[PDB]
RNA sequence: UUGCCUCCUAAAAUGUAACGGAGGCGCCCAAAGGUUCCCUCAACCUGGACGGCAAUCAGGUGUUGAGUGUAAGUGCACAAGGGAGCUUGACUGCGAGACGGACAUGUCGAGCAGGGACGAAAGUCGGGACUAGUGAUCCGGCACCUCUGAGUGGAAGGGG
């Protein structure tokens, strides 16, 4: 598909909140960015599911 | 507490001679060397960029400062070259390093050239700038003989403050390159 | 060992180790070893640096080796091919210069064989 | 024989919307445009899609400033 | 031929048909986003080993003729073009006032709080210079919840 949809989930609470798109061929590895998690209340790293 | 011999010569006698023999209005109309540029384009980088490493090594050995790597600003299909690849390396000499390189050149490299018949006085471009090329690099004594694998030439250019061609020709003759007589 | 950018063989008699140098061959090696008095049968395991260095000194003082040799060879080739000499034209055509029997032999100069 | 044309888009209703001498409220839209045919001035901001909107109440006044077409808002005196 | 985007016909507000005249779209980018800092091309002329009408270097002329991922138009030399350091605001809770329309759709937005990025500071940041890259209702799946639970306590099921 070239452009699969992916879901980002927090680490401690483990809740799926954000959804984006990425190119697997260009980025075989998983994504690792920092986003705002409402329930946690602080910016924490989010790892692609 | 040190000063290069060529710089001493220029600031002691060359400037006075030029001023006397051209009759300038003020003190600082006498031309002076600004910078020296050394570069070379290989053209084979499109197939093998390994030779670029040897080119950089040779340039560092001859000069003593890390040179550049230059890309291409256009893509030519007939020359089978596209954007982004490296093509050649350059380096600029100023001040004490420039004087030392010029002195070493005139003292060693030029006399050591095989079949050296002089330099054409027609190499100027009108405004007082000299440029010429070389075919073989091992003439320089700083690069050892057996460590080189392939022959690579280079082009070196000198720029002065001379207003016209005659001023620069006189200044560089006073410096004393082996000019040809015509 | 190593000399003038030439990797001396791990274990070879000096009479051929010096031969491996492009500027020195069999009889030149024989004469050089006779002059230096060095035995021509010993192995590389007993080689020592000082004798090698003095040998390098003698050979560089008395002869021209490797890149210089190449350079005058191609200088000769280019001058002969530019002056229009018979050897120059033969080099242009990639054929023997002495004028041997090109009829069947000279495959060494003509390179591989291609059929028509 | 036939034709391969005959397809078109919709109409975006572009163009100036509030003319000089009028009175506008805060956050009003003054001009809709593709490029920066006009430019923001005083008390006027440039939107995401190159649209112009007012920041404070007043009266519109078209004007130019050093090779530009600009829109300005004057602070009409309070009665 | 059947939907969406750009131009002309379209008679200098908006709008305006035809089997009229021309073209694209059913993508792409983890940087081609955010912020801070710096620079300006194409072309022509003159000199240089291969090197030539064009490869890399030096000097001179050069105010938009180069360039803007993708078709057109509107713009951009103050840059929205080119080069570099850091980083994910390609957020959460909200929204005064408007833009046009038969209806359902679409679009812009100053400003407050939480917790961030950039910069010494003033300040910008709710994806991409702008306009296309998409699909209502019903039915069902997945994660979570201080909702409900057919006598009571659970569970099944139903709910946001
Ligand atoms: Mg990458
Ligand atoms: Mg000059
Ligand atoms: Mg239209
Ligand atoms: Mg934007
Ligand atoms: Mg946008
Ligand atoms: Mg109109
Ligand atoms: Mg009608
Ligand atoms: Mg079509
Ligand atoms: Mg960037
Ligand atoms: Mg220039
Ligand atoms: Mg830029
Ligand atoms: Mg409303
Ligand atoms: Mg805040
Ligand atoms: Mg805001
Ligand atoms: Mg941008
Ligand atoms: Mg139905
Ligand atoms: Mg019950
Ligand atoms: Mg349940
Ligand atoms: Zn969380």
């Amino acid at each position: 598909d070239v452009r699969p949809k992916i879901t980002l989930a927090c680490e401690v609470c483990k809740h799926r909140n954000y959804i984006t798109k990425k190119n697997r061929r260009n980025d075989p590895d998983r994504l690792e960015i920092k986003k705002f998690c409402p329930n946690c209340g602080t910016h924490q790293p989010h790892k692609e599911s | 507490k040190a000063l290069p011999r060529l710089k001493q010569r220029y600031r002691e006698e060359i400037r006075e001679a030029l001023q006397q023999e051209f009759n300038y209005a003020n003190v600082m109309q006498i031309p002076g060397v600004v910078k020296v540029v050394v570069n070379m384009g290989v053209g084979d980088a499109a197939r093998d960029a390994k030779l670029i490493n040897g080119a950089i090594n040779d340039l560092a050995l001859i000069t003593g400062q890390k040179p550049e790597v230059r890309r291409a600003r256009k893509s030519i299909a007939q020359f089978k070259l596209r954007e982004g690849m490296p093509i050649g390396a350059r380096v600029t000499l100023r001040g004490d390093r420039m004087w030392e390189f010029l002195d070493r050149l005139i003292s060693i490299a030029l006399p050591r050239i095989r079949d050296f018949r002089g330099l054409s006085p027609k190499q100027f471009d009108g405004t007082g700038n000299y440029t010429f090329g070389l075919n073989e690099q091992s003439m320089f004594h700083e690069i050892d003989v057996d460590s080189i694998d392939r022959p690579r030439g280079m082009d070196i250019t000198v720029v002065t403050t001379a207003t016209n061609d005659a001023e620069g020709r006189a200044l560089l003759r006073a410096l004393g390159f082996p000019f040809k007589e015509n | 060992a190593r000399l003038v950018g030439v990797d001396l063989p791990r274990d070879k008699r000096m009479e051929i180790a010096l031969t491996y140098i492009y500027g020195i061959g069999r009889t030149r090696s024989n004469e050089i070893l006779a002059a230096t008095g060095i035995d021509k049968n010993m192995r590389t395991k007993d080689l020592t640096d000082d004798q090698v260095t003095v040998l390098r000194d003698y050979i560089e003082g008395n002869l021209k080796v490797e890149g210089d040799l190449r350079r005058e060879v191609q200088a000769d080739i280019r001058r002969k091919i530019e002056i229009g000499c018979y050897q120059g034209l033969r080099h242009r055509r990639g054929l023997p210069v002495r004028g041997q029997r090109t009829k069947t032999n000279a495959r060494t100069r003509k390179g591989p064989k291609r059929t028509i | 024989s036939s034709s391969r044309n005959g397809r078109d888009s919709a109409a975006q209703r572009l163009g100036v919307k509030r003319f000089g001498g009028q009175v506008v409220k805060a956050g009003e839209i003054l001009v809709r445009q593709r490029g920066t045919h006009f430019h923001p001035g005083v008390n006027v901001g440039r939107g995401g899609d190159d649209t112009l909107f007012a920041l404070a109440p007043g009266a519109v006044e078209f004007g130019a400033k050093r090779g530009r077409k600009t829109v300005n808002i004057v602070p009409v005196a309070r009665p």
